[PDB]
């Protein structure tokens, strides 16, 4: 009975695995079309509403159909990934754990480091009857028994790897066993390795690409509730185009250096805010009228936010946005303050960012 | 040291090879402590020199700050140094490193929770998925799909992966809850 | 300039021996020959350990080679360091 | 054809000054810096358009009240009440602004979304103005090298 | 370009003799052979 069901299921699996990439391209194209349509919302005002500029009148049904199609394509992409690339991940994990068992005795001698999620979770798969399911070497348990059975304990190794002690010997002595009907019930329940499937689900859940595709599906689902969530799918162009990846490699090559440069900029601006708060509070009035003073440096946090938000974005530094120092007894000190701010924060640190990007390219 | 010298100066002697397998254990034990160098000897001829390296010496040399000093020294000699004074600089660096190592030897007097939370959430969510999948409801599914019903088979095929996706969403939510609990 | 200097330091270390200066092409005739030579024969860590051994060892207990190297170190003559030659180059025909 | 059109309208002769690109070897060498990474430059422009579109989505969904570009309070000139209008405003003004869109949109002081809007403006300035333009500069310099 | 030209000038001087053009690898068979050859045998100052 089940032969035809298995054949059809395998046909569908192979179809999705074959068309995995094409469905990803179609999802990207549908997302672009949806966003092109989304460029036509307007706000109408009680609660406000988002209304399409239905010049033709077919934009709303087309958008609804495109949203449904995008969700379906995302689900099919998840299915195709599970059919195509999950087996490679399983093969890699099984190969790695088998080689660690055989050539390092991970669960025999030294144990996982107690902070390695991979090792802690892979402790589950060793007991399973289908441990090298995707890895070709089906003799890994026998090899580990031969290598470590002499000192570490044959029975203990058998318990560790989940293989019976004398089942083969007893069967050779006398088997006297009979088979069971396939169409009868429980023939599928007793033929599935629950522990191995648990380990497989765990590793695929920890897989990064599967998580990204799940996030894609979740955002597509949210796009029906609010249509602007489909804009998040345009971030897939970074992961979809080789040339765009090469361009973004300039930014991502020195990302740690860029983050540390941002931190250094924050620290130096904090020092400048300390100086301004201790000596130049009178110059931070950002009010046109003299009746109500808007002091931006009467509080340390307010002055720091003002500097970060305004002086960094200003072409000439904080001096472009603070009061004129002419005629004051601190005129020279304040001129030095502004000039040094412009030279360090604006001229040098931004130059450091530019040089990091160019050095990444080179 | 005797055996290593004999082996390195008699490279094609099976009679000495047999002694090498006999002394494999002792040689393996002493391998960390045996140091080999080559010198221009008194006879205008290159000679091997074998000496003893202390365990404290090996540890102090493998200390990370000594490694940083070594990297800085290598950078300095390669970039801002010449072949004339290379060995002089090397000897000076060796002396400084030896003094630092000796001083360090004199003065040397003598995460998991979030991993556990993530593992526990994985266990709980996957166990729930297995419980909902493996049930006696197969008879009810058959009673629904007596005949071929390609539509029913495709519906079940899609429902399985939808259940997988929902299980992953539940696992992600559980991980977020655990992270919030541990940080608060 | 900093990146190029780091790359040059890496290359002149991956292609030459720090002690004798013989290129890796000569040593690579034997498989893993360059790394074997740089980690067992001409290890700068081993030279540092030898200097420390000589310094901490009593003068009267030195052997012939130890006394020779110790005198040359006392006079700061670094001719005992192999320069442009090695054990393999000295006994090339005997070994192979 | 352009020379013939130049008799009908004399300003069509200005199009013949583009021949200096095809006439001078040194000018060709200089323009080779631009043309060496032209595909990368075009893709960088596209990425800039996409990220600015994302910023316009955020502004249209959360920061519509700050896009009044009218001096008088009687007649409001809302630049982000329409998605296309907000996208054009961002592309045309914020990219050309020295400090980003925050130079040209309303002051966020005193609002409940002040921190979110400050983050919005700072990230716009860092990504669109500081980084992507730096990507263009680096592409040109890398072509020279 | 200026930095690379300076580096190239340094390298082609540290690796070759200015007079005969024989590389330093040949002369380095004898210890300090290249510097001895360039400062005692083929010194451009000596030729001047
Ligand atoms: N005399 C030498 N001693 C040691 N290594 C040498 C020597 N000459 C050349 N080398 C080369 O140096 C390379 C690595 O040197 P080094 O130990 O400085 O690097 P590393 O990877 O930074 O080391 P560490 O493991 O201490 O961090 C070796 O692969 C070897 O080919
Ligand atoms: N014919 C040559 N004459 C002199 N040096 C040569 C010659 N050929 C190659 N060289 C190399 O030139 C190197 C140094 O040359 P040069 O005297 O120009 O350098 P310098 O350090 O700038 O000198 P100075 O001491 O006059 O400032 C030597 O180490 C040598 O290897
Ligand atoms: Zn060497
Ligand atoms: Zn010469």
């Amino acid at each position: 009975f089940w032969k035809k069901i298995i054949a059809y299921q395998q046909k569908l699996l192979n179809y999705f695995a074959r068309n995995f990439y094409n469905m990803r391209m179609l999802a990207l194209f549908v997302a672009f079309a949806i966003n092109f349509i989304l460029l036509f919302y307007k706000v109408s005002t009680i609660a406000v509403h988002y209304v399409l500029e239905e010049s033709s009148g077919y934009m709303e049904p087309t958008l609804r159909i495109l949203a449904i199609l995008h969700t379906v394509i995302s689900f099919f992409c998840i299915i195709g990934y599970y059919c195509l690339k999950v087996p490679l991940v399983i093969f890699k994990r099984e190969k790695e754990v088998a080689r660690k068992l055989e050539f390092d005795g991970l669960y025999i001698t030294e144990q996982p480091s107690e902070d390695d999620i991979k090792g802690q979770w892979d402790r589950l798969v060793i007991n399973t009857q289908s441990f090298p399911n995707n890895y070709w070497d089906k003799f890994v348990k026998r090899k580990v028994m031969d290598k470590y059975g002499e000192f570490y304990g044959r029975d203990r190794i058998s318990e560790l790897l989940g293989m019976d002690k004398a089942a083969l010997d007893f069967s050779d002595a006398r088997e006297k066993k009979k088979p069971k009907k396939d169409s009868s019930l429980s023939a599928v329940l007793n033929s599935i390795d629950v522990k191995y499937q648990m380990w497989k689900l765990g590793v695929v859940f920890t897989d990064n690409s599967f998580l990204y595709l799940a996030w894609y599906m979740t955002m597509s689902v949210l796009g029906h509730y609010n249509n602007f969530f489909f804009a998040a799918h345009l971030l897939d162009i970074a992961m979809g185009f080789k040339t765009l990846r090469t361009i973004l490699s300039s930014v991502t090559h020195n990302g740690k250096q860029l983050v540390l440069t941002v931190g250094l900029l924050a620290v130096v601006v904090y020092l400048y805010t300390v100086v301004a708060f201790n000596f130049f509070r009178k110059f931070y009035n950002k009010s046109e009228d003299g009746d109500t003073p808007d002091m931006k440096c009467d509080d340390m946090l307010t002055c720091y936010m003002f500097h970060m938000y305004v002086g960094v974005r200003a072409g000439g530094g904080i001096g472009d946005e603070i009061e004129d120092p002419a005629g004051d007894e601190y005129e020279i000190y304040r001129i030095i303050f502004d000039i040094t701010f412009f030279f360090f924060v604006i001229v040098i640190l931004l130059a450091i960012i530019q040089g990091l990007i160019i050095d990444a390219f080179g | 040291v005797l055996l290593t010298n004999l082996s390195e100066h008699m490279p094609n002697d099976t009679r000495l090879q047999t002694f090498l397998e006999l002394a494999e254990s002792v040689l393996n034990y002493f391998q960390p402590f045996l140091g080999r160098i080559e010198i221009m000897g008194s006879a205008k001829r290159i000679e091997r020199v074998y000496f003893e390296i202390s365990e404290s010496s090996r540890t102090q040399w493998e200390k990370p700050q000594v490694k940083e000093s070594k990297r800085q020294f290598i950078f300095d000699v390669v970039n801002e140094g010449g072949e004339k004074e290379k060995m002089e600089l090397f000897v000076n660096f060796c002396e400084d490193t030896i003094f630092e190592m000796q001083l360090a030897a004199q003065i040397s007097e003598s995460s998991i929770l979030t991993v556990r939370s993530a593992l526990f959430a994985l266990r709980y969510n996957i166990l729930t998925l297995m419980r909902m999948l493996s049930l006696k409801s197969l008879k009810k599914q058959m009673k629904k799909v007596k005949k071929m019903t390609v539509k029913d088979m495709v519906t079940a095929f899609f429902s399985s992966y939808w259940s997988i996706f929902m299980t992953l969403l539940h696992f992600v939510a559980s991980v977020f809850r655990g992270f919030f609990r541990i940080i608060c | 300039e900093l990146r190029d200097q780091q790359e040059q330091v890496k290359e002149d270390m991956e292609t030459k021996c720090f002690i004798c200066g013989i290129g890796n092409d000569y040593f690579d005739t034997v498989p893993h020959g360059f790394e074997t030579h740089t980690l067992q024969e001409h290890n700068l860590a081993n030279y540092l350990f030898f200097l420390m051994y000589l310094i901490n060892k009593d003068e009267t207990e030195h052997t012939g080679q130890e006394s020779y190297v110790w005198k040359m170190y006392q006079e700061r003559c670094w001719e005992f360091f192999p320069a442009g030659d090695c054990f393999r180059k000295q006994y090339e025909d005997q070994l192979n």
